[PDB]
């Protein structure tokens, strides 16, 4: 069937929450007509990467809705709020960003060795060099800002939004964390990001989260601390 | 320097809890980097971990043995120990207690290690010794030197130990591994080679000592 | 549980450069350690982390881990390196220790023949209504001797036990054996002896009731 500019535009967003590797599902049925349409053009996977790449990374100064550099009115820096109804993430532009916050994840991995270590770690005495932790006793909220998003941080029983110089979102499954994904000759994901826990939320009660506690070790190898690591728990709720 | 000591009961009975203690010296046990392990290893066989515990109490064991072993700390009196329930014959090793590296800024690799302690599972008890001296024949061998030597006979469990004149004696001294005779005593023989011109100036004694059995045995060797 | 594969044995001519391999699946991601230990003695932590030594450790021992093999090479062999090596890792998914099954060493030495010495029952033995003769046999290589027991000129069939050949300090090899009798018997015969073959060469030595 046909949809109006509303629905498909929240579909064409769907599309790209979908690319982004945010979402694990779509509703994208009209969308290539849609694209037809009111963008006169084919929006296959390919039109879509360009899009997120050049919104992300290689702009061209102003954006619109659907992320070109109907829908003639062009914004400047900031955000969209990419939202499929199913789903929502405030994106912002790489026009508003100062140089490049993303890190590149096929470029190969520092080695990290695994090692003995505390299964619980607390909240207030966090070593791990991945893992920078704020409480905020007036607010009761705790923001954990992650250094190293390449190693994994897994929510348990957590409501949480997730804060980044690339996209914003809320994330209330269980599991690892999930970035923006963008392809750019290699796959990017933010350089950082931070965790947001409400423990005012009934929801937090038990929320706890699992990840590799990264340890600068004593020894100096090739000019570098040798790295290694250990699984531990933060707990966060308070009945964790 | 930190030194590790294992003490054990040397002997243990069928169905029952070895118990070892592991000391440690020269050093806190309330170490931030490091944890303390149970490593055993059968006669024959290679190196087993059994678990190692951090001085806050924290647990690592051995999934095969984690239904029968435990791991305990005691931070004011500088050791860790280690329980092994309802043992049998395949519990009978060598027990080793050693140091590794806990929470990432040392490395996990076991540095410092004990001495070892021997645990033998068994229904019988314990037996020391009977000491009796290998006499001398004026040149046991060739004709400036001479052999004598103390026969320990008959004891259960492994091991003894032999020094000579209270350890003064090092030189040509070789104690023989034991022999495990069919009724399950042990035997072994202590030989030290001396001077022929000094068997009627130099006193020779050895000394047999049995710590499964608290057996401390002194024997004057003479030339018959 | 995480499986280390290490060869049960090696050879070495003195000088020559030995390597002993650790296999596991993806042993790379994980840091191997090596542990030498010589017989009677707690093991010895000889390279960490793949490839460093503690201090003391000398030279000639070095490690690498890649892919799926780790490797402890030990140059210009010495006969003190005569001994079993030990490959161990913390495997992170098991949440446990894990040592390979060893690696026995051996450094390729001359032929030896051995020492043999004959001890009598003594006086106080005698006094206590028992007799023990003793045949100590050291420094021979290699480990296989045949250890006979004569009463007279005739073979003793009774009441006898010998050791297996076991690994000295300076890796050549002893052995004890043992004639057990009773008073009656170790002065009814004129004399016993240690029949000791190693390499088609025998030693013999006597003992008398005198
Ligand atoms: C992201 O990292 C990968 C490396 O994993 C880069 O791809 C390499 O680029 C160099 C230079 O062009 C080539 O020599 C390699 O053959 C490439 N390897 C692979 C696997 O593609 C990629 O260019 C990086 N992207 C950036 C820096 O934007
Ligand atoms: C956090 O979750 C991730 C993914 O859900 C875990 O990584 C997986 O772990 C399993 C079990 O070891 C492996 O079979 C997968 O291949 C892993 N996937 C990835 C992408 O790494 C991770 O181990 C969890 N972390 C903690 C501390 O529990």
């Amino acid at each position: 069937i046909i949809l109006t500019l509303s629905q498909g535009l929240k579909k064409y967003y769907g599309k790209i929450l979908r690319l982004l590797q945010l979402t694990l599902e779509e509703d994208t049925e009209g969308l290539l007509e849609w694209c037809k349409r009111n963008l006169g053009l084919d929006c296959d996977d390919t039109f879509f990467q360009k899009r997120i790449e050049e919104f992300f990374i290689t702009g061209e100064g102003h954006f619109n809705e659907v992320l070109q550099f109907p829908f003639k009115s062009y914004f400047a820096k900031g955000f969209l709020s990419i939202d499929s109804g199913y789903y929502s993430a405030k994106c912002y532009s790489g026009t508003s960003n100062s140089g490049l916050q993303l890190i590149n994840i096929t470029r190969h991995s520092t080695r990290i060795v695994d090692t003995p270590g505390p299964k619980i770690t607390n909240l207030k005495t966090i070593n791990c060099i991945n893992l920078k932790a704020s409480i905020f006793k007036e607010h009761r909220e705790v923001e954990i800002n992650v250094l190293l998003p390449q190693v994994a941080v897994n929510l348990s029983n957590c409501h949480v939004v997730i804060k980044s110089h690339v996209c914003d979102y809320s994330l209330d499954i269980d599991g690892a964390v999930r970035l923006p994904h963008i392809y750019h000759e290699g796959v990017f994901i933010p350089g950082t990001y931070k965790i947001v826990i409400d423990k005012k939320n009934k929801l937090n009660d038990r929320c706890t989260l699992f990840t590799d506690c990264v340890i600068k070790g004593r020894e100096v190898r090739k000019g570098q601390s040798v790295l290694r690591q250990y699984k531990t728990e933060i707990r966060i709720g308070k009945a964790s | 320097q930190l030194q590790l000591q294992e003490s054990g009961p040397g002997l243990e009975k069928p169905s029952e809890t070895l118990s070892l203690t592991c000391i440690v010296s020269g050093g806190s046990i309330s170490s931030s980097d490091y944890f303390w392990g149970w490593i055993r290893q059968p006669p024959g066989k290679g190196l087993e971990w059994i678990g190692s515990i951090y001085y806050s109490g924290s647990t690592y064991y051995n999934p095969s043995l984690k239904s029968r072993v435990t791991t305990s700390v005691d931070t004011s009196k500088n050791q860790f120990s280690l329980k092994v329930m309802s043992v049998t014959a395949a519990d009978t090793a060598m027990y080793y207690c050693a140091r590794g590296g806990y929470g990432g800024y040392e490395s996990d690799a076991y540095d410092i290690w004990g001495q070892g302690t021997m645990v033998t599972v068994s229904s019988a008890s314990t037996k020391g010794p009977s000491v009796f001296p290998l006499a001398p024949s004026s040149k046991s061998t060739s004709g400036g030197t001479a052999a004598l030597g103390c026969l320990v006979k008959d004891y259960f469990p492994e091991p003894v130990t032999v020094s000579w004149n209270s350890g003064a004696l090092t030189s040509g001294v070789h104690t023989f591994p034991a022999v495990l005779q069919s009724s399950g005593l042990y035997s072994l023989s202590s030989v030290v080679t001396v001077p022929s011109s000094s068997l009627g100036t130099q006193t020779y004694i050895c000394n047999v000592n049995h710590k499964p059995s608290n057996t401390k045995v002194d024997k004057k060797v003479e030339p018959k | 549980s995480y499986v280390l594969t290490q060869p049960p044995s090696v050879s070495v001519a003195p000088g020559q450069t030995a390597k002993i391999t650790c296999g596991g699946n993806n042993i790379g991601g994980k840091s191997v350690h090596w542990y030498q230990q010589k017989p009677g003695q707690a093991p010895v932590l000889v390279v960490y982390d793949d490839s460093d030594r503690p201090s003391g450790i000398p030279e000639r021992f070095s490690g690498s881990n890649s892919g799926n093999t780790a490797t402890l090479t030990i140059s210009r062999v010495e006969a003190g390196d005569e001994a079993g090596y030990f490959c161990q890792v913390w495997d992170g998914s098991g949440d446990q220790v894990v040592f390979g099954g060893g690696t026995k060493l051996t450094v390729l030495q001359p032929k030896a023949a051995p020492s043999v010495t004959l001890f009598p029952p003594s006086s106080e033995e005698l006094q206590a209504n028992k007799a023990t003769l003793v045949c100590l046999i050291s420094d021979f290589y290699p480990g296989a001797v045949t250890v006979a027991w004569k009463a007279d000129s005739s073979p003793v069939k009774a009441g006898v036990e010998t050791t297996t050949p076991s690994k000295q300090s300076n890796n050549k090899y002893a052995a004890s054996s043992y004639l057990s009798l009773t008073p009656e018997q170790w002065k009814s015969h004129r004399s016993y002896s240690c029949q000791v073959t190693h390499e088609g060469s025998t030693v013999e030595k006597t003992v008398a009731p005198t």
